[PDB]
């Protein structure tokens, strides 16, 4: 839906050819999705996102915002 | 005692402000005072830029007490530059509120 | 899904007092000294109640109870020793939470100030008539000295001495009804430091600036679990160290001689907590005027909040009350070693000058210098 | 700094809580072995031919 | 009961499995080491050493 119309064809020649140097089909991206299962996600979530340490940026009222340390040990479970 | 002592009374007054290290710390003379009700009245009628200003203030002082440290000296607070912006709004109050005791009693 | 601990009856309780209270960023150590107090009472429960499941309150076998513990029954000594040293890490801990209170103007808090005096006065009582338990040659005269003291009372004295006694004398009912009340006395005060807290609460915990902290609160549970987790390891070094190098030091010998009615031992002395007291009323030439006296100083810890008049709550910013408190405080530790030493001319004017200074101190002394400061600034 | 250590450390026995717990348990077993083992035979040396242990010897089967 | 069955009540089950048993190894392992159990412990190739 999102390559509908030609203005966004067009960014994506030229962002495609300035990022990966060719422009990936829609049959190369159908290929790629198709490989995916929930133990790969699994792997690739925990390879990225599991006891990482997070970058946080709040600007209003944030007073209830808990503080960093209680942000960074929500990043994993005692659990798993 | 006028223009022989004054001059000493001040000199005195100068060594407690600097004995009392709230300076050290940026805090102005105002900021220290205990809040009773009173106070909290008061500070509820400062103007926004004042009241902001307070705040940092304050907040700083117990982020640097929290750390155990102190300003340089270049940023310590003087005892000829210090303002009393809090006093005016203080002695109002405590004027209405003896005139409403004053009027209560008879 | 929300969170389950905001939700469970339970639950919220836990989390309103523990886990996510605001608390002031900058309190110091001095603000860890109120859980160790809890932490001890918690350790003196569980030690004592082990120590009653072998301890006979009689005349009779009260003593050889007691040395039954420390030699036949499995890790009784350590047992013991624990006990009688968690009781002086609990007032050690005690004074420094009533100091910090002074000195930090915590009193301003009239409600959990009063309530805390309570607990106090209660603290002192379960001391008193647990270290009549081992019926030693000191604990009988102890109680027959601090007990006799109340004939003094204008008509009903002598009829509520007699009636404490359970008799003409102290002997095994004053035993065994003193062991009832060691017993359930601490659970009270468990309950009645529920009501410290709650009353807390409901205002907030005070910084050492001594100003409002609303600005830079922070959540209880991270920061300072680990710290009161660290001050608790310290405290335990400490009591380990004591009990595990050198138990007898704090106590007073004689104490291991089985008690003797017709023998009174020369020098007869409180525990060292209550020491400060003993010589206040030893200086006093009246015997009911020295009951006044104990306890009128008491309760001037009421009355502190009236004598107030300063401007500011914290006395980090008023150096003239700083070398009064550390004066207040060499004159406690004068009257603690005078509480030790026998009756003679130099100790006795010497108590008696400390306890004149003391009381003044806190009367006149304090809210002049306090006036004196506040003319200083120009309030 | 063995850094590789730490980071095989990491990556096998602390990344998953429950491994994490386990490695904990094992650790204190063995650790109370060799802590007991060792700290007795210090009080040993600092104390003997004091300790009837060394002693026993000239009297039991004697 | 029956809302449990389902292709996915039992996918959920596999995924914990793992995390299931050594949370049970931990236990049992915490069990015997609390206890002092000598059966299993004589069979250890250097704790046995304490037992005497
Ligand atoms: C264990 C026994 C638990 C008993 C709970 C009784 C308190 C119930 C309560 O506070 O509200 C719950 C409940 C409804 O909630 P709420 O009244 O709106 O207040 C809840 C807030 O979170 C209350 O606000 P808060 O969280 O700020 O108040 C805290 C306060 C909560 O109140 C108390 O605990 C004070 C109770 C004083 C007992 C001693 C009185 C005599 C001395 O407790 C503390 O001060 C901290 C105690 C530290 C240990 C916490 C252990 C939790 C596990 O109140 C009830 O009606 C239950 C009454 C139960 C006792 C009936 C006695 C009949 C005689
Ligand atoms: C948990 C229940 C543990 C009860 C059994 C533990 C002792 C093992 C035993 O008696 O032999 C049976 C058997 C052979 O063990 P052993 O190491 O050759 O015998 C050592 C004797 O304790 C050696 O007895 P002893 O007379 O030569 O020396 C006195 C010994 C004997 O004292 C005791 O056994 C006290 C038992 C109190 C346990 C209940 C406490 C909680 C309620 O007390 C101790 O030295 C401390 C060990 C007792 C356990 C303390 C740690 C409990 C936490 O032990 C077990 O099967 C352990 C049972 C744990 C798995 C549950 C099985 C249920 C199905
Ligand atoms: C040298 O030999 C000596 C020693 O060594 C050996 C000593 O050890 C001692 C020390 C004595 C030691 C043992 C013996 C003394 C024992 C006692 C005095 C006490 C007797 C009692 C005990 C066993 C029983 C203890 C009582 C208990 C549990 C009952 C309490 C139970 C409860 C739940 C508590 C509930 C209270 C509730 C609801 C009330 C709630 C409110 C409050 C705190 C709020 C405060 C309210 C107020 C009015 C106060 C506020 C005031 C204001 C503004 C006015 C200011 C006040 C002024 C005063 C100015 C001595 C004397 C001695 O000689
Ligand atoms: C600085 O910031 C902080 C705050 O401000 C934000 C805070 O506010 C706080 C919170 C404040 C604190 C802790 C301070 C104190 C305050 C408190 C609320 C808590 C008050 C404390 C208490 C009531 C005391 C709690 C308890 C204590 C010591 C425990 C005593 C009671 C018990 C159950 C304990 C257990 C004893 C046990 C099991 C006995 C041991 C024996 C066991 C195995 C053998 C037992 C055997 C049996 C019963 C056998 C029975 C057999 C039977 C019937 C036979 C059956 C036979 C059959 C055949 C069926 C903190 C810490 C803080 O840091
Ligand atoms: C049907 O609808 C309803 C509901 O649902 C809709 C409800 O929900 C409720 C809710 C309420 C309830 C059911 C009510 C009950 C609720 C509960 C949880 C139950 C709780 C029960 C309790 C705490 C028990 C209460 C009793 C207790 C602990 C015991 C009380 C007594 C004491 C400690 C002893 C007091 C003193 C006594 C006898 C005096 C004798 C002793 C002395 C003078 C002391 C002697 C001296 C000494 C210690 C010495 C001290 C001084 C010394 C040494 C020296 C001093 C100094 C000198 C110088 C000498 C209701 C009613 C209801 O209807
Ligand atoms: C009974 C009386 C007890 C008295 C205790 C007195 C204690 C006095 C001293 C106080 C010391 C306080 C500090 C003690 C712990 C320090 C470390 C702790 O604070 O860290 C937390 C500790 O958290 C726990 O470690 C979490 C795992 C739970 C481990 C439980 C081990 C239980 C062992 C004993 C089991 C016994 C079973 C017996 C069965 C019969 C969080 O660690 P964290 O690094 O942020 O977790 C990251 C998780 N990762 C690694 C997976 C990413
Ligand atoms: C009863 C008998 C009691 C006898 C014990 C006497 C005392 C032993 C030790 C006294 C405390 C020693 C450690 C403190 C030493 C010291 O002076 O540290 C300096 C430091 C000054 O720093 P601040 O002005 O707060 O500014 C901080 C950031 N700039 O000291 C303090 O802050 C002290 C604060 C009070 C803590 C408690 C002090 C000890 C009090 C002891 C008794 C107090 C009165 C008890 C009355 C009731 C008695 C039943
Ligand atoms: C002594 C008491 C204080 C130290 C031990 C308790 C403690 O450290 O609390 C934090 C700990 C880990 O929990 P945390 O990472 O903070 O957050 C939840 C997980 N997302 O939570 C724990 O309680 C860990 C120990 C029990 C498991
Ligand atoms: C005897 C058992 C006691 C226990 C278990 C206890 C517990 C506590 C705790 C946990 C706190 C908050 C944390 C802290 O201040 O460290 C506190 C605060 C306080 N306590 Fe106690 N307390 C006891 C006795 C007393 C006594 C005898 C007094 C006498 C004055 C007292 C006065 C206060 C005051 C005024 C505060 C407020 C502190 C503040 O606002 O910063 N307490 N108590
Ligand atoms: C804050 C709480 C407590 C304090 C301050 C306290 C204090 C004391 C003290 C100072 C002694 C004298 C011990 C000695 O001189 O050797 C003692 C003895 C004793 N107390 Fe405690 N106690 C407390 C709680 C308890 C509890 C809860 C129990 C029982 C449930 C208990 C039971 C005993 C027993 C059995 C003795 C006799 C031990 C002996 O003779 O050495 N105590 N207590």
């Amino acid at each position: 839906s999102h390559l509908d119309g030609t203005t966004p064809v067009c960014e994506d020649i030229g962002r495609s050819l300035l990022t990966y140097g060719r422009r990936i089909p829609l049959a190369e991206w159908e290929s790629r999705i198709a490989e995916v299962d929930a133990s790969v996600v699994r792997e690739i979530c925990s390879k990225y996102i599991y006891d990482q340490c997070p970058a946080v940026a709040g600007y209003g009222p944030i007073e209830q915002l808990p503080d960093y340390n209680r942000i960074r040990s929500g990043m994993f479970w005692l659990r798993f | 005692a006028v223009s022989a002592s004054g001059k000493w009374l001040d000199g005195i007054r100068k060594w407690y402000y600097n004995a009392a290290g709230f300076n050290k710390l940026g805090l102005m003379r105002d900021d220290t005072i205990y809040e009773d009700e009173d106070v909290k009245e008061a500070i509820r009628r400062l103007p926004e830029n004042l009241y902001n200003d307070r705040m940092f203030r304050i907040k700083r002082a117990l982020d640097l007490n929290l750390k155990h440290q102190i300003l340089p000296k270049e940023q310590w607070t003087k005892y000829e530059e210090e303002n009393f912006y809090l006093e005016p709004y203080l002695k109002e109050v405590i004027r209405e509120r003896k005139e409403r005791e004053e009027w209560a009693k008879k | 899904m929300t969170p389950m601990r905001k939700t469970n009856p339970l639950m919220k309780l836990i989390n309103h007092s523990f886990i996510d209270l605001p608390t002031p960023s900058n309190i110091s150590a001095w603000w860890n000294f109120g859980s160790l107090l809890g932490a001890c009472l918690i350790l003196q429960i569980t030690t004592g109640l082990f120590l009653a499941m072998h301890y006979s309150p009689d005349a009779s076998t009260a003593f050889s109870s007691i040395a039954h513990i420390t030699r036949d029954v499995n890790y009784g000594w350590i047992i013991r020793y624990l006990h009688a040293n968690g009781a002086s890490m609990f007032f050690i801990c005690l004074f420094l939470h009533i100091g910090r209170g002074l000195y930090y103007g915590s009193f301003l808090y009239s409600e959990t100030w009063n309530i805390g005096i309570i607990l106090l006065l209660a603290t002192m009582a379960t001391a008193f008539m647990g270290y009549v338990l081992p019926w030693g040659q000191m604990s009988f005269w102890g109680a027959t000295v601090i007990t006799n003291l109340l004939s003094a009372i204008p008509y009903i004295g002598t009829d509520l001495v007699q009636w404490i006694w359970g008799g003409y004398s102290v002997d095994s009912p004053t035993l065994t009804r003193f062991f009832t009340f060691h017993f359930i006395l601490p659970f009270i005060i468990a309950a009645l430091a529920t009501l410290h807290l709650l009353f807390l609460h409901e205002t907030g915990s005070n910084n050492p600036l001594g100003i409002t902290s609303h600005s830079d609160k922070i959540t209880f549970h991270p920061y300072y679990t680990i710290k009161d987790a660290l001050g608790l390891l310290l405290f335990l070094l400490s009591l380990m160290t004591l009990t595990l190098f050198s138990p007898d030091l704090l106590g007073d010998p004689d104490n291991y001689t089985l008690a003797n009615p017709l023998n009174t031992p020369p020098h007869i002395k409180p525990e060292w907590y209550f020491l400060f007291a003993y010589t206040i009323l030893r200086s006093v030439p009246n015997k009911l005027g020295g009951v006044l006296a104990l306890l009128l100083s008491i309760l001037i810890l009421a009355m502190i909040p009236i004598l107030h008049m300063s401007k500011q709550q914290s006395m980090m910013f008023r150096p003239l009350s700083q070398s009064l408190y550390w004066l207040l405080a060499a004159d406690l530790l004068i009257l603690t070693w005078i509480g030790g030493q026998p009756v003679s001319y130099p100790f006795t004017i010497i108590g008696q000058v400390a306890s004149v200074l003391y009381f003044t101190t806190i009367l006149i002394l304090m809210p002049t210098i306090s006036l004196i400061e506040n003319k200083m600034l120009k309030w | 700094a063995a850094a590789t250590l730490t980071s095989k450390l990491y990556s096998l026995l602390f990344r998953r809580t429950s491994t994490f717990a386990l490695t904990i348990i094992v650790g204190v077993m063995f650790f109370e072995r060799a802590f007991d083992q060792g700290a007795d035979a210090i009080y040993d040396h600092i104390n003997e031919g004091k300790l009837w242990k060394h002693i026993k010897h000239k009297y039991e089967n004697k | 009961v029956t809302r449990f069955l389902g292709p996915r009540y039992r996918e959920l089950v596999k995924n914990w499995v793992p995390t299931a048993y050594t949370w049970g190894a931990v236990g049992a392992v915490g069990l015997v080491w609390a206890t002092d159990w000598r059966l299993i412990l004589d069979w250890v190739p250097y704790i046995n050493g304490k037992f005497k």
